[PDB]
């Protein structure tokens, strides 16, 4: 399931391990 | 989960952008700053007969002067606004290479076109003027940042278009900044008029 970015808000897919959006890490 | 979507705002610096999002106080207290790309993020809750809906709403920090925004600003937005100054026709004469830029990225996106500041008198972007929108599903609002006008009517056009539902309505107004100045009924009754008469043409 996807991930909501904890910096920008945007959602991610499962998969991505950074925000495509802000560079931001996965927790 | 809560129904949320990334909203981008565009325009040239100056059209009044940081002023209308933060007319939203609870959107201001919750926002987000996000370094990397130097935007806030206003989180935007509307409560809507089918329930609420948030609205992450990106603002620059002023580097819209200086060029084309980045990639990562735009990127995964699912509606614009893009704002321009009634004050200042060059705004309004930018605004198709926001809508290059924004689709560019974006593709085809529910957009709404609005013309800030018409809480000034002498205005000079009127109605038969403001004709960008007629031509590519864009919506256009005449809005006053300054005095909340018309303040919901992006939104809720957006909100509409987004869900599919066209029966969608706000059941109340956000708690917003009181107005800094006051918006005269009477030009608001004749630029919506204007509008409507410049629609059929
Ligand atoms: N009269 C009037 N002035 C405004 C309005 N919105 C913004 N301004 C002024 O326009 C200037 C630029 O506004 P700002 O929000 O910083 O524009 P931005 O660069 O697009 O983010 C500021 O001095 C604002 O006070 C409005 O609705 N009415
Ligand atoms: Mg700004
Ligand atoms: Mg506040
Ligand atoms: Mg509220
Ligand atoms: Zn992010």
């Amino acid at each position: 399931g996807t991930w909501d970015c904890d910096t920008c808000l945007v959602q991610n897919k499962p998969e991505a391990v950074k925000c495509v959006a802000c560079e931001t890490p996965k927790p | 989960p809560q129904v949320q979507f990334k909203l981008v705002l565009v325009g040239d610096g100056g059209t009044g952008k940081t002023t209308f999002v933060k007319r939203h106080l609870t959107g201001e207290s919750e926002k987000k700053y996000v370094a990397t790309l130097g935007v806030e993020v206003h989180p935007l809750v509307f409560h809507t007969n089918r329930g609420p809906i948030k609205f992450n709403v990106w603002d620059t920090a002023g580097q819209e002067k200086f060029g084309g925004l980045r990639d990562g600003y735009y990127i995964q937005a699912q509606c614009a606004i893009i704002m321009f100054d009634v004050t200042s026709r060059v705004t309004y004469k930018n605004v198709p290479n926001w809508h290059r830029d924004l689709v560019r990225v974006c593709e085809n996106i529910p957009i709404v076109l609005c013309g800030n500041k018409v809480d000034i008198k002498d205005r000079k972007v009127k109605a038969k003027s403001i004709v960008f929108h007629r031509k590519k599903n864009l919506q256009y609002y005449d809005i006053s940042a300054k005095s909340n006008y018309n303040f919901e009517k992006p939104f809720l056009w957006l909100a509409r278009k987004l869900i599919g539902d066209p029966n969608l309505e706000f059941v109340a107004m956000p708690a917003l900044a009181p107005p800094e100045v006051v918006m005269d009924p009477a030009l608001a009754a004749q630029y919506e008029h204007d509008l409507e008469v410049a629609q059929t043409t």
